[PDB]
């Protein structure tokens, strides 16, 4: 996903070669950085 | 531009609002997970404002003259008898920061919530604004609010050993008074714990 | 008999930045959960542009005062990354880990001053090629806007992308006397009392400023 | 573009104010995981070495752009120069464990050995600042040792990172910083 | 031509814990049938939660006698699979061998007095950042089981796991002076011609005990 | 929960009796098969040396926890730094046989041997205690000679444990047996 | 089944890298665990 560019499956398990991830029950500022304000508060002239 | 908040039976109202920032996130992540056992519960009554002074704002106080205030800090009500009460604990905070001058004042105060706040440096302060704040302009306004969740490294927190978020106000511009403003601006805090969540009952002193 | 295989030379050495990895050794360790924490960035560029930051001017000061004199400059600099400015901001952080970019830089200016305080700026970009702009009738021919105090205390304006080549550099070299990307020029057209006040100016990226090439160059 | 400047909600103007067009833009630089998987060198301890990405220099682009993040989570690789075995322990471990050889150990094989290891602490993420400076000890992802550790690098994995923090570029004594670029 | 490879550097040295097999030397040999030999077990947990072993008192005992005094405290100790209480148990035994865990553990406490003995006990769980309770007034507030002899003799309490973080450690660090996990506090409220009498006490894992992080420390 | 403590049928109370909730729980760490399949450093003998797993240090993670079986099964796989050629002898075998290359021999190739060897006893399975202190001699893995074996390591492979026996922890003189846990 | 982590198929044949199982004609903890009483003896108030 990062800096990585193999087109072959990895030789070895998920499980082993990272650490698993667990659940309970860019995010935030991707979202913040998108809803900002892009255009003129006032009446526009030509 | 009026903002009535209420948290718990206490209200605040502002007729110069510039509305509020939500910092990190609009809502709590999962309070019941595997460390507390299912054994944690909410304690609404201590879900309510409760104030304290900050600093004097004058115009001796030029760019980077700030004040820190660690939360949790010290309380006197039902919030502060909980941190005696439990050894685990998480809450957000919601911040309400005031500067009453008037209109006839210049100046600029940024007010911000940083978590794991460790001291800063004086060149860092240019960059304060990557936290969640608002500015006080008395050409403007004259209240500040923010609103933060709970954050850290654990799902519940040891507050006597650590303080997750510290509130930071800074003079951006010097205060000015011109003739027809306040000779000096006294800024106070209104500060209201969220979602609070105790866990682990402590025995009695006795 | 056995699959035949060249072991080449030139290839195999290690490589620090390398697209693969490494052989595990300890194996099914599972994570306490921590889905949906809040504030989570997944682009350096993002948090650049939604959280300007302060300039610094002479002084060490994030604002610039408005003058009472025949001189209307209020500031002038390189349109560089690696100018003295912008050394405070957090775009000049993170492009210092970069060799290259193109793109949009926006910069803020929120007036401070009291209400009976009112002023009238003017921002321009001056292009390289020519000496900067020394009054604000000159710099009108260059690209610019001009603005007035009110209700509203903060106005943005986009600086421009515009060079020869598609990218341009981060950092400035030291042969080079002269910007190379223009310059930045703040001036005051005139104000009504509001000697002293502060304008204070910030930065960040605009929607389509970009950094390529990554590099650790010291800093 | 004009805005209330007190209010903190971003406001982006662009080009199009004026006439001009905003362009396409190609972020993959600058994407958390993409520029934090790469080697960094650190300077290592003769034998015990916790492994701790805070010992990274700040100055560094792994460790400066690190330490914007307060709150991070990674899985990890090393590549290590060393004399005799290697042996790696989890966190939590007692020091003494550094001997056993049935903790993962990498029997020596020139010029280095590169090793891929899991995230082992106790905590769903770690710290770049803790207000409790100092660091909690807890905060690492386990120690190697060998008879001697000339070379360390440590490599992000699936970097995640949250709530920034202030990043500095260098303070210019003139009106710009000046380096010498390279040129034939 | 052949294959080209990269024989690559800092990969194929002997990890004593890798994911991989020996190449093999001697084929084709059958086993002696062994199917359904009995008591087989497939994860020491289960044998840690199905088998509960007994705690280690004052004088090397595994149980506690009733008192006559105003001293009420029958035993306290560190919650910790490192204290000299559980030194002798199995969880203990194989908590040595990982560096975390978390979950519950489980106390049993079986009366050993004659019929015409009576008592009532009490048991809580203090946890870190206060001292311990003193007394049983003091202990109410925490959370606590209190119970009385009769026709069953055993009586089984589960203390909770309850942490800033999601994982403890097994190991207790010797610049930890006062304990981390808190302490578990055995209380005797009174008691009925009980002078003397044994009540013995045991631990065993309970439903969601986990151990992680597998380490030889030597021990 | 009470119950009739005599009995001996396990019992298992949960945190909700007091209005607790009990969690996830992930096993795999403690899996028998999984715990044991990891090599464990033995001592040698010059060149003469029988397979036998009662070799491991009964202090080590395999070594305690493969006497915690009564009755065991797995096949086998060793690692061997030897100078000169390894042989390899099955259970039964004369010792004379040690010297005759057709029995399996590894032809020596720096760092060292790595061989996977089946079970070869004549029981259905092994023990680590017998009551006929001292294992009848037919309990063991064969034999492995060469002109001198400078390290020998075991590892266990599709282990089955049978009748558990005690695990020991170590006894503290204090009230908790402390250890300098690794830390930054 | 173990500490392994490979995802190809093993080259040797699995009567070459193990002994082979016969038979004739966690089981017992795992069953004994399983079956333990988790409840309140008595009767219960509130």
């Amino acid at each position: 996903s990062g800096n990585t560019g193999s087109i072959i499956n990895n030789y070895y398990m998920q499980q082993y070669q990272n650490s698993m991830d667990t659940q309970l029950g860019d995010d935030w500022f991707s979202k913040l950085a998108s809803s900002a304000f892009s255009g003129l508060f006032g009446a526009l002239l030509a | 531009r009026i903002l009535t908040t209420r948290n718990g039976h206490t209200t605040s109202t502002t007729q110069s609002s510039v509305g509020v920032t939500y910092g990190y996130a609009t809502t709590e992540d999962f309070v019941s997970g595997p460390n507390t056992s299912g054994l944690e519960t909410r304690v609404v009554q201590a879900e309510r404002f409760f104030k304290t002074h900050l600093f004097d704002w004058v115009t001796s106080d030029s760019f980077g003259r700030c004040h820190l205030l660690e939360l949790p800090t010290d309380h006197k009500g039902v919030y502060g008898s909980l941190t005696d009460s439990y050894a685990y604990m998480r809450n957000g905070w919601d911040v309400e920061v005031t500067a009453v001058g008037n209109q006839f004042n210049g100046g600029c105060l940024l007010v911000a919530m940083v978590p794991e706040l460790c001291s800063i440096n004086k060149r860092e302060l240019y960059q304060l604004t990557l936290f969640p704040h608002q500015f006080i302009n008395p050409r403007t306004n004259m209240t500040a609010h923010i609103t933060v969740p709970f954050v850290g490294v654990n799902r519940y927190d040891q507050y006597k050993v650590h303080k997750p978020w510290t509130l930071v106000v800074m003079v951006v511009a010097p205060l000015t008074v011109n003739t027809e403003g306040a000779p000096q601006i006294k800024v106070y805090a209104n500060i209201a714990p969220t979602n609070v969540h105790v866990a682990g009952e402590f025995p009695s002193k006795e | 008999g056995i699959f035949p295989v060249a072991c080449s030379d030139g290839y195999g050495g290690l490589v620090t930045t390398d697209p693969k990895t490494a052989d595990p050794a300890y194996g099914k360790v599972f994570n306490p959960p921590r889905n949906m924490l809040p504030g989570r960035f997944t682009n350096f560029l993002d948090v650049a542009e939604a959280c300007p930051t302060f300039l610094r001017f002479e002084g060490d000061v994030p604002y610039v005062t408005t003058k009472t004199d025949s001189d209307r400059i209020l500031a002038q600099f390189d349109l560089s990354l690696a100018a003295k400015h912008m050394s405070n901001t957090f775009l000049a952080g993170l492009a210092q880990y970069y060799t290259q970019y193109s793109g949009t830089i926006n910069l803020h200016f929120m007036f401070t001053g009291p209400t009976d305080a009112k002023a009238r700026y003017m921002i321009a970009y001056a292009p390289p090629g020519m000496e900067p702009p020394k009054t604000p009738e000159a710099a009108a021919h260059c690209i610019h806007a001009e603005w007035d105090t009110g209700l509203n205390s903060k106005f943005t304006f986009s600086i421009p992308y515009l060079s020869a080549a598609d990218y341009a550099y981060t950092a400035s070299d030291t042969a080079e006397t002269t910007n190379v990307q223009g310059w930045v020029c703040l001036f005051q057209i005139t104000h009504g009392k509001a000697d002293g006040d502060a304008l204070v100016v910030l930065a960040s990226a605009g929607k389509d400023f970009e950094l390529r090439l990554p590099v650790d160059a010291r800093t | 573009t004009t805005s209330a400047g007190e209010s903190a909600d971003p406001v982006t103007a662009t080009v199009e104010n004026y006439g001009g067009e905003t362009q396409v833009q190609r972020r993959q630089h600058t994407d958390v995981s993409f520029i934090l998987d790469r080697f960094v060198k650190v300077t290592p301890k003769d034998q015990i070495n916790v492994l701790d990405l805070m010992q990274t220099p700040a100055h560094t682009l792994v460790g400066a752009l690190l330490r914007t993040a307060t709150y991070y989570f990674a899985d990890l690789e090393v590549a290590v120069k060393h004399e005799g075995n290697l042996t790696w322990v989890p966190n939590g471990a007692p020091e003494t464990a550094l001997d056993n050889t049935t903790n993962p150990t990498a029997y020596h094989k020139a010029p280095l050995t590169r090793l891929a290891l899991p995230y082992t602490a106790p905590h769903r993420v770690l710290a770049t600042a803790y207000n409790g400076r100092t660091l909690p000890t807890s905060f690492n992802y386990g120690a190697i040792k060998a008879t001697r550790v000339t070379e360390l690098l440590y490599r992000m994995k699936r970097a995640e990172t949250y709530c920034p923090r202030p990043l500095l570029a260098i303070h210019p004594s003139e009106a710009r910083h000046k380096q010498k670029i390279v040129a034939p």
